[PDB]
């Protein structure tokens, strides 16, 4: 009875191998193949944001391409004005083992946490002005890994107890939960419809959940090693993936499988933190080699690399408006590039 | 458990009841996105460097 | 020259640890002077719930203090009849403590034990929130000022201004000294180290150490105490009691024989005296009149405490004494004794007082083995002057036979109190010094062929101390009061210039902060904040910008610099960090809590991987 279901449990799983081979018929490579090489793409640090006294694991720009947010070792976030370096405000935590962190689309709320095991939720304009605590997400029996934005009253939080969870910020409960993941899940991205969201893990998988209806469509393998970060293509119906393997991976949803791959022999580091460039043709990388790559989304060529931290690439993102890159290190300083 | 293998089995029959699209199809379309959106992407297609604000551009809201 | 107390921020870093030693307890704060005194001034006044029950409290004490029974009678009714009606009417006291109180006083029997039952349940109503509420009080932050000074205290020559000479010894010189610290009058004990190395007098000195201690707890007005011992290089030193009314043995000299009734007076002393080092399980083992001192009003106390020995975990058999004083069990080989002794050589030395010599000193003679044989044999023939209930205390004490005399058949010291010779006395006043004195006093390159080796130095490595209710009690009845005011106008002026600054509140509130006080970097002074994750600091204007990460820390170590301890931390990547304290508390928990805070920083980032240190070289 035990053993009754363990063949069905892989008959179907052959069964997926198979049904996806049936779609195989070309590669991204062989159709890209006829388009213009983006060329070298030499970017330059604009600006270096100087302020966190260690560490910096996680940022996060606002929708305004102008504020940001940085998550540090030293207890604080910081929200800087990258246009001028000045800075908004200093926020010093209630626990020094922060690792996420999160801007609301409103630009009203900022969110972090780490292995206090709980999201909080800080108000960035109370009804006199001093940065106040407007809530704390208890709920996960693990570290807080990452966690983003719907809107306002909504947040969705991914957490080392092997489960994701949306929340319904005024209760503070959770709406909806997502079990599915066999190892610690390490990132999230929201689609940019909201109605999606992927995940990444330390089971090497990554997963499509309906975050309406609360339950996982798809399951993408293929990694060597745990999944990093991810992070969604810009007209929702594919994403990328980084791993300690020393790959990232295009992933398509229509297609149910593997796209293409990023990696020179000659890195052999992991991958830290990915985003995509505003149409999408460029996919930026972070190494624990403290460079960011550049590379060429669709003909799988290394386009460029950001190289200037003195440490780990921890996290980065693309504004909005695509108009700058920033990089944050364990360095301490966040660097803005274009 | 056999709640545990049984959970598999019905969500491996819910992942093999999606249909699929060729890889083909599903690339092609990738790439008419990059190449339609490529015009408004400052990264590929800079903008002037008084309208890019981490270059010369003066004015500020 | 004088005490400076140390900013409130002490706070941080000891309450730590008095925690971790308990001693943040009721029981144990109240319980000592300094610690009372402090708790006192809030309940009076800053806490008007707990005001009445101190102020109850001191009222109990005094009347303890009474000395007869008619002055009890009156202070007796005389508080049942104020106090009473407003805490009964309040925090009510129990039926059944009533009872017993009430039941005396209708009796119109007054004991001091009479108000006990309202104490206990005093303490009750004191221990609970009205101590909690204490601790979170800047009383409790005054406490910790003063408790830091205490465990931080480092003597030597400079800190007192010798006098004059007032007794030479084998090993070194006794004299007359001021602490510059308070201005508390002493006698210093300077012992030579050159000298006690040529004379093998090494367990010898290191034991009269341990005696005097043992015996310098409780506040005790008949043995000669120590308040504290320290060594220099070259010397060893004790600061003992001041007495600058001579030995009993040069008064005998000048006075001649004394009466039975001047007689009876030091024997009283000297035996409360012997009681209380009993009672502490030592016994002295060298009663003589050149033992016994006198201070400028007559009074006695014993002194010379070398050949004194501890007995509770094994009985002595030595022969150690002066050779007209010692019991007989003393002078034979292997027999054991305890404080049988010591009431032996009462007797031999009563004696002298009375006749002018030892009962077994004959001919003045000089001859140690025949003195010794007088002991063990001779019956000691009694004078026909001698009163009766002499005769019945003198033989009692001078038996041989040790179950067969005073004070060891089992109520000690409390069978010659009640002798037919002490009739007359009320043992409490005694004890108060309330009685009058008879007498009133009027107003060496030997050791340079031996040096000081580093392997002798470090048989004294654990010599000094401090006798915590005796440094207390010295701060107490001097400079306690007047610093206090000194340290609360600068605490007052600090927060005051603060406020015109636009007093930035506590970087360490709010957040998770282990513990923060200064210390010094490498010198350069700085103020430090030790989080769960990292160590941070600031200098004296702005906020932290500079700090070390746990994970960062190797090891934490102790090592010395110029001949003082600081701490030294290896760092990852092969550079040191060395720390320097202000107090030796401080410099016991610094490594501690850090070395708690980098192992626990350490297990739990290796569970998460967005933190650990994955592999990069091939
Ligand atoms: O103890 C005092 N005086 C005593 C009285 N006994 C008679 C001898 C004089 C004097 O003793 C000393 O000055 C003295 C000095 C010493 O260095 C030593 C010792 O080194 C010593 C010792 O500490 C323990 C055992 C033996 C000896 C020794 O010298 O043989 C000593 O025993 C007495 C005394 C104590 C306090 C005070 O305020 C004033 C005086
Ligand atoms: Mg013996």
């Amino acid at each position: 009875e035990l053993d009754q279901l363990r063949q069905e449990a892989e008959q179907l799983k052959n069964q997926i191998r198979d049904a996806r081979k049936a779609c195989a018929d070309a590669t991204l490579s062989q159709i890209t193949n006829n388009i213009d090489p983006v060329g070298r793409i030499q970017m330059r640090t604009r600006r270096t944001l100087r302020g966190h006294l260690a560490k910096i694991y996680a940022m996060h720009w606002g929708t305004d391409s102008r504020l940001l947010v940085s998550a540090s070792q030293d207890g604080k976030l910081i929200i800087w004005d990258s246009y001028t370096t000045n800075k908004v405000h200093a926020i010093p935590l209630r626990s020094s083992w922060v690792m996420t962190c999160a801007y609301a689309p409103s630009g009203n709320y900022v969110a972090c946490g780490g292995l206090d095991n709980i999201c909080s939720i800080y108000n960035l304009k109370t009804r006199e002005g001093n940065v106040r605590v407007s809530r704390e997400l208890a709920g996960h029996t693990g570290y807080l890994s990452c966690c983003r934005f719907l809107d306002d009253n909504q947040i969705v939080t991914s957490s080392g107890d092997t489960t994701c969870a949306l929340w319904d910020i005024e209760t503070g409960q959770q709406t909806t939960t997502f079990t599915g993941h066999t190892g610690d899940v390490m990132s999230l991205s929201l689609a940019p419809d909201t109605r999606l969201f992927v995940s990444g893990a330390c089971d090497a998988s990554a997963k499509l959940w309906d975050v309406r209806e609360g339950m996982c469509r798809q399951t993408f393998t293929g990694h060597e090693s745990d999944i990093n970060a991810i992070c969604f293509f810009p007209n929702g119906n594919a994403f990328a993936t980084g791993s300690d393997d020393a790959t990232c991976r295009l992933f398509d949803l229509r297609a149910d499988q593997e796209l293409m791959t990023y990696s020179h022999d000659n890195i052999i580091c992991g991958i830290t933190s990915v985003s995509f460039s505003k149409s999408g043709r460029l996919l930026l990388a972070g190494y624990d080699d403290f460079n960011c790559n550049v590379w060429d989304a669709l003909k799988a060529d290394r386009a460029g690399v950001l190289a200037g931290h003195d440490n780990r690439v921890s996290c980065l993102g693309v504004t909005d408006d695509g108009m700058a890159v920033a990089t944050g290190s364990w360095d301490s300083f966040l660097k803005i590039w274009n | 458990s056999i709640a545990q293998a049984r959970k598999l089995v019905e969500q491996l029959k819910m992942e093999a009841n999606i249909d699929r699209i060729k890889v083909s199809k599903a690339a092609a379309d990738l790439m008419a996105y990059c190449e339609a959106h490529a015009k408004e992407d400052p990264l590929l297609t800079p903008v002037p460097a008084s309208e890019n604000p981490f270059r010369e551009k003066k004015f500020f809201c | 020259k004088k005490i400076l107390l140390p900013e409130p921020s002490i706070r941080s870093v000891m309450q730590k640890y008095l925690e971790d030693r308990g001693e943040v307890t009721f029981e144990k704060i109240f319980s000592q002077k300094l610690g009372y005194l402090l708790f006192r001034d809030f309940c009076l006044n800053h806490l008007e719930e707990a005001r009445p029950l101190v102020e109850f409290y001191e009222e109990i004490k005094k009347y303890e203090k009474l000395e007869t029974e008619e002055e009890r009678v009156a202070r007796s009714r005389e508080i049942f009849d104020s106090y009473i009606m407003k805490e009964l009417l309040a925090h009510p006291f129990s039926k059944s403590a009533t009872e017993h109180v009430q039941g005396h006083l209708g009796k119109k029997q007054v004991p001091p034990d009479l108000f006990q039952p309202y104490i206990e349940e005093i303490c009750q109503n004191l221990r609970g929130d009205v101590f909690q509420k204490f601790i979170e009080s800047d009383k409790f932050t005054r406490f910790c000022q003063w408790k830091n000074v205490e465990l931080n205290i480092h003597l030597t020559m400079n800190d007192f201004s010798v006098h004059r000479i007032i007794g030479r010894g084998g090993f070194g010189e006794v004299y007359g000294c001021r602490k510059a610290d308070t201005g508390k009058m002493y006698a210093m004990k300077c012992l030579d180290k050159k000298r006690i190395k040529m004379k093998q007098g090494e367990t010898l000195a290191l034991n009269e150490r341990i005696m005097l201690s043992l015996v310098s707890t409780g506040d005790c007005p008949f043995i000669v105490c120590m308040s504290y011992a320290f060594h220099t290089p070259d010397k060893l030193s004790f600061i003992l009691d001041l007495m600058n009314g001579g030995d009993l043995h040069y008064h005998l000299s000048q006075h001649g024989v004394f009466s039975e009734a001047d007689m009876r007076f030091y024997a009283a002393e000297i035996i409360l005296g012997l009681e209380h080092m009993h009672n502490r399980f030592v016994v002295y083992r060298d009663l003589k009149p050149a033992n016994i001192l006198l201070d400028e009003h007559g009074h006695v106390r014993i002194s010379d405490l070398g050949l004194a020995c501890d007995f509770s975990k094994k009985k002595p058999h030595a022969s150690v004494g002066t050779h007209g004083y010692m019991a007989p069990e003393v002078l034979q080989k292997g027999v054991a004794y305890d404080s049988s002794a010591d009431w032996f050589s009462l007797g031999c030395m009563l004696f002298k007082l009375l006749r002018g010599h030892s009962p077994f000193r004959q001919h003045k003679t000089k001859d140690k083995h025949e003195i010794d044989r007088m002991t063990l044999t001779m019956a000691v023939e009694l004078p026909d002057s001698f009163s009766p209930e002499l005769r019945s205390l003198l033989e009692g004490l001078l038996q041989r036979d040790v179950n067969r005399r005073l004070g060891c058949l089992g109520r000690g010291a409390q069978e010659v109190k009640e002798s037919p010779f002490f009739r007359s006395l009320d043992w409490q006043m005694v004890f108060l010094q309330k009685y009058p004195p008879p007498l009133i006093p009027p107003r060496e390159e030997d050791t340079k062929g031996i040096k000081l080796l580093d392997s002798d130095q470090e048989l004294y490595r654990n010599f000094p101390l401090t006798i915590s209710e005796r440094w207390q009690q010295e701060v107490a009845e001097t400079v306690f009061d007047t610093i206090n005011a000194e340290t609360d106008r600068l605490e007052a002026r600090k927060k005051a210039k603060n406020k015109q600054l636009g007093h930035e509140e506590d970087y360490a509130l709010g957040k998770d902060c282990i513990m923060h006080g200064y210390m010094s970097k490498m010198w350069q002074r700085r103020y430090f904040y030790l989080f769960p994750n990292r160590l941070e600091w600031r200098g004296e204007g702005e906020a932290p910008q500079s700090l070390l990460t746990m994970e960062e820390i190797q090891s934490v170590e102790e090592t010395q610099i110029k001949e003082r301890k600081c701490l030294l931390l290896k760092i990852r990547g092969g550079k040191q960090f060395i720390l320097q304290c202000d107090s030796d508390p401080e410099l016991v928990q610094w490594k501690k809590e850090l070395r708690d805070a980098y192992r626990e920083a350490q297990q739990l980032v290796q569970r998460v991987p967005k933190m650990k240190n994955k592999p990069r070289s091939p």
